[PDB]
């Protein structure tokens, strides 16, 4: 198990770490997070108690380096660094460790809900939609906007999601143009999956870190990302089998996570009422449709 | 956006612009088998494409063929309208091509547009007026040319014959709109008014009769007038 130790607390924060969140009083003697599980990606986030503004937080794997949080009392945020520093990073985590001045990473051992939130998230693929390649780990918050976003301003800051256009030359072959528009196998099969994700793993690795980070940041874009990779495959005719029996574990976890209260500002009703009821698919996802039928039939 | 009574003016200034009706592309008549079920036959249609500033109509006629063995033929009949105006797009020169696209169904926006995405620069609009141009099929002679083509053909006409030698577009096109508003409310009446004095006939080369403008004031006057009768008669008014 791997850790993220605190330089300090000095204001008053929301912390997250994956699905989990705890308030920080303003210099409380909070100094980070152990037992991280290794194996998976990670997200640690903030939110300011005296503004709510910006949420923002870090993708990180404990495999790629020794990560820590400290305070910029200049850029007014908790920034994640790297340790190079072997010897020191160690020292400082068994000190805080001793004093116990670290909060455990609280996994339920029967709790498989962050793996199956993450199954396709690869780091390598998260800093490739986030490009700062001078840090292992990935800056994500609120107001990031899409390269999509951008098209219709600072590109160095965007979030770059592949851009799902269902009225784009991409999207629709000349000549046939009502095929394509009605079944968008064409750009679901040729263009995505075979031309630029290559295979299902990575298109649905974009799609969890899309749902990821419209819930933990409210990113706007994302949330469009993510419904626009539901209505494509949904919107699909012709869909490898284990495609949508996939698809339908993953929306599941995500529909079972999101917070029953930001149901109304994260979850589309044309997209979910179209995915579930009129779409090809509306018969291929019995477990997404069960768990949406009962905890969100008003959306329905 | 949308193009209403605000922006009226919009369809005669010098921006090309085409009006495109797609409710005679498919059209049917119902009948019992003898099995006492419920079949449709095709008849043909057309798609009307009008310029409302020149009169240029550019009638595309929808031959029976090209439903045969199709299926869900109203979705169909928007993509083939769809098709048939990016062909005619396609086959104007550059300086031809309209800036603008105005369909009188909303359900034709996302077919044309589709259509039309290698012309980015040509906007398709809806509009909010309601427009008589279901009644074209009225028009005699675009009845005839219709139900007599044996195969796809395109045929032109000017559907303000030669009113703009006299009249702005301005009113050429509120009087095409009064006719077919008429013939659309009470056919067999406005085609009565029409034809009901001899002396006055169609020139060969036209599609109305060669009213003198004292004449086109009683026609539009009693045009008006069924239109208010035939109001009176629907609501009891």
């Amino acid at each position: 198990m791997n850790t993220v130790p605190f330089t300090s607390a000095p204001i008053e924060v929301t912390i997250g770490i994956d699905q989990y969140s705890f308030n920080v009083k303003e210099n409380q003697p909070f100094h980070g997070i152990k037992d991280i599980p290794i194996g998976h990606v990670h997200v640690i986030h903030f939110q300011h108690a005296d503004n709510s503004s910006m949420r923002y937080g870090y993708w990180f794997d404990c495999r790629m380096g020794n990560f820590y949080i400290q305070y910029d009392p200049k850029d007014g945020l908790y920034k994640m660094m790297e340790e190079r520093d072997g010897a020191k990073f160690e020292n400082i985590v068994h000190n805080f460790k001793e004093r116990q001045m670290m909060v455990s990473y609280p996994k339920i051992d029967e709790d498989d809900t962050w793996y199956n939130l993450t199954e396709f998230v690869q780091m390598d693929k998260i800093r490739k939609i986030v490009r700062k390649d001078e840090n292992q780990f990935s800056y994500v918050d609120s107001s990031m906007t899409t390269v999509q976003e951008n098209e219709l301003s600072d590109p160095a800051h965007s979030l770059n999601y592949t851009v799902i256009n269902f009225k784009s030359r991409e999207a629709i072959r000349p000549g046939h143009e009502m095929e394509d528009f009605l079944d968008k196998s064409y750009y679901l099969n040729t263009v995505m999956l075979q031309g630029i994700f290559k295979n299902s793993s990575n298109y649905f690795g974009e799609l969890q870190f899309a749902f990821l980070n419209a819930m933990f940041f409210g990113n706007y874009g994302s949330s469009l990302q993510w419904h626009a990779m539901i209505e494509l495959i949904c919107s699909s005719a012709t869909v490898p089998k284990h495609m949508l029996d996939k698809l339908d574990e993953i929306l599941y976890y995500q529909i079972k996570t999101l917070p029953e209260q930001y149901s109304d500002i994260l979850l589309n009703e044309r997209v979910w009422n179209i995915c579930l009821y009129s779409s090809f698919q509306k018969n291929s996802l019995h477990n997404t449709e069960k768990i949406m039928e009962n905890k969100y039939p008003e959306l329905l | 956006g949308a193009m209403n009574s605000s922006n009226y003016a919009e369809l005669f200034n010098n921006d090309i612009k085409l009006f495109v009706d797609d409710t005679n592309v498919y059209r049917v008549t119902v009948h019992k088998t003898f099995e006492g079920n419920v079949a449709t036959k095709a008849i043909n249609g057309c798609i009307f494409t009008l310029n409302p500033k020149t009169g240029h109509l550019f009638l595309k006629i929808i031959h029976t063929s090209v439903w045969a063995g199709q299926k869900r033929l109203s979705q169909l009949a928007k993509w083939k309208t769809a098709e048939e105006v990016s062909a005619l797009v396609r086959s104007l020169p550059k300086e031809e091509q309209p800036k603008q696209i105005i369909v009188t169904r909303k359900a034709m926006l996302d077919p044309l547009e589709v259509h039309m995405l290698d012309f980015p620069n040509i906007a398709i609009r809806p509009t909010e007026l309601r427009l008589p141009f279901s009644a074209a099929m009225s028009i005699d002679k675009l009845s005839d040319v219709v139900m007599k083509a044996t195969e796809p053909q395109m045929v032109l006409f000017n559907i303000y014959d030669d009113w703009l030698d006299r009249i702005s577009s301005y009113t050429a096109f509120s009087r095409l709109t009064l006719l077919l508003r008429a013939l659309k409310t009470n056919e067999e009446s406005a085609k009565m008014i029409l034809l009901s004095d001899p002396t006055i006939t169609i020139k060969s080369y036209h599609l109305w009769p060669s009213f003198t403008d004292e004449q086109w004031i009683t026609i539009e006057s009693q045009m008006r007038d069924l239109i208010l009768t035939e109001y009176g008669r629907k609501y009891n008014v």
